[PDB]
């Protein structure tokens, strides 16, 4: 089906009281922001997080947070648990509603990462929620590499014409070569060639990543993937399956160009996926992962008991056993059901099988694999 | 009869559930 339904989380609720999001701090700051417990994942800025909180204390914290500035900390827990965190992301709330249900206090929340911080101290409060003294990392952008030695005479020959049509044979290599030769004409003053300066270019890395991502979807260049280097880098980082340590490493990166180069390197050096209790599995084909969502291959989704199963959508997978009828109670994708897919050796839960219901769609397949137990076994 | 959590499975005997819930931990 379309790609705009798996981004509003209609399984959670329909009548969400939304808010216009304007809440930003200014670089160097010492601000105390609340930390929601029982959440353990790395949140890239710009990524949506759906929360369904049941415990009375967390509900009260969210109720107080809505009235004040709607922001809370999502600490990027390292390999060590028990508050052993050093970095994290601030999440702004824009969706919120309560449902008495079988009378407890249920609150459903949707929030997106906004800024990046490093923690200084983690003062705990006797109420059950812990605050966090955090310093906010600035979003620094470096100037153009040619601007340092750009010739004064050669400044008008820098505004290139827009992209003609899109993704046509001989419409990329022919134009990109001319762009490289014209923009980096001052490279001959220095002792480095033009292609080396093209390696550290802003738009060039964007287009290489776009070319290597077009194997996943058909999104138009003029939209979808944002033109902003920062937004593009974060969006690309939030939609790739590798281990947490590399998410923390990518989050630590300060400049957009360094992050873009790191994303290209990892994207070239990743080949397979594997179970995280076993030796091998068949999902090894990383080429067959398709984005049936506007948010990319992956997004964050919440089950009926609050647990946030981040899910990777794949078209084929083996070494999994399917148990149960195709139930569709709390389906994340409205048209399909789920049938809980286990592992074939270690008997560990890995994703679901989204069987279909109608004719003119994918009658089967579309497996959604959870990130928790996928080990990117790149040889 | 039985239901599970975090994953959604179902088994027939209580002893089987005790095995399942431990596999989730490790
Ligand atoms: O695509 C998918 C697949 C993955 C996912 N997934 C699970 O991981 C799961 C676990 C258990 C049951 C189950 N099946 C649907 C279902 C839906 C609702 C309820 C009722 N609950 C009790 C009520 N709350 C009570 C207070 O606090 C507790 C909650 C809410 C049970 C139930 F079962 C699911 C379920 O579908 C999902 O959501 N989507
Ligand atoms: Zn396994
Ligand atoms: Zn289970």
């Amino acid at each position: 089906f379309d790609t705009s339904l798996p981004t509003s989380h209609t399984y959670l609720g329909a009548d969400m009281e939304e808010f216009h999001g304007r809440t930003l701090h200014d670089d160097d700051s010492c601000q105390v922001i609340p930390v929601l417990p029982q959440v353990m994942m790395i949140l890239i800025p710009g990524q949506t997080l759906p929360l369904q909180l049941f415990h009375p204390q967390e509900v009260s914290m969210v109720r107080n947070l809505i009235q004040k500035d709607r922001t809370f900390a999502v600490l990027a827990y390292s390999n060590v648990q028990e508050r052993e965190a050093q970095f994290g992301t601030t999440a702004e709330i824009y969706a919120y509603r309560e449902e008495q249900d079988f009378g407890i206090e249920i609150v459903k929340v949707k929030a997106i990462g906004r800024q990046r911080f490093k923690v200084l101290e983690l003062r705990t409060q006797s109420d059950g929620i812990q605050q966090a003294k955090v310093q906010i990392l600035p979003e620094c952008v470096l100037p153009s590499t040619m601007s340092a030695v750009q010739l004064e005479s050669l400044n008008k020959c820098q505004i290139f014409p827009s992209k003609p049509v899109s993704r046509e044979d001989q419409c990329s290599y022919k134009w990109w070569q001319k762009y490289q030769k014209r923009k980096f004409h001052c490279a001959n003053l220095t002792s480095w060639p033009r292609w080396l300066y093209s390696l550290y270019d802003a738009e060039t890395l964007m287009d290489r990543i776009k070319k290597q991502l077009r194997e996943w979807d058909e999104n138009l260049k003029d939209d979808s993937l944002p033109s902003n280097p920062i937004d593009f880098s974060y969006r690309v980082a939030a939609c790739l399956p590798i281990d947490d340590v590399l998410r923390i490493q990518l989050l630590k990166i300060g400049s957009a160009i360094q992050r873009l180069r790191c994303e290209l390197d990892i994207m070239n050096k990743c080949t397979s996926l594997c179970c995280k209790q076993c030796q091998e599995t068949e999902i090894t084909t990383k080429n067959e992962i398709f984005s049936l969502s506007l948010c990319g291959p992956m997004a964050a989704y919440v089950n009926p008991h609050g647990y946030v199963h981040e899910t990777l959508t794949v078209y084929k997978a083996c070494n999994l056993n399917l148990i149960g009828r195709p139930s569709t109670e709390h389906s994340w994708f409205p048209g399909y059901a789920w049938t809980v897919a286990q592992c074939k050796i270690c008997a560990s839960h890995i994703g679901w099988k989204f069987t279909a219901t109608k004719k003119d769609m994918s009658p089967q397949k579309f497996w959604g694999l959870t990130r928790s137990a996928l080990l990117p076994t790149i040889p | 009869p039985f239901q599970c959590n975090q994953c959604g499975a179902s088994f027939t005997q209580k002893g089987n559930l005790l095995r399942h819930i431990k596999l989730h931990s490790g």
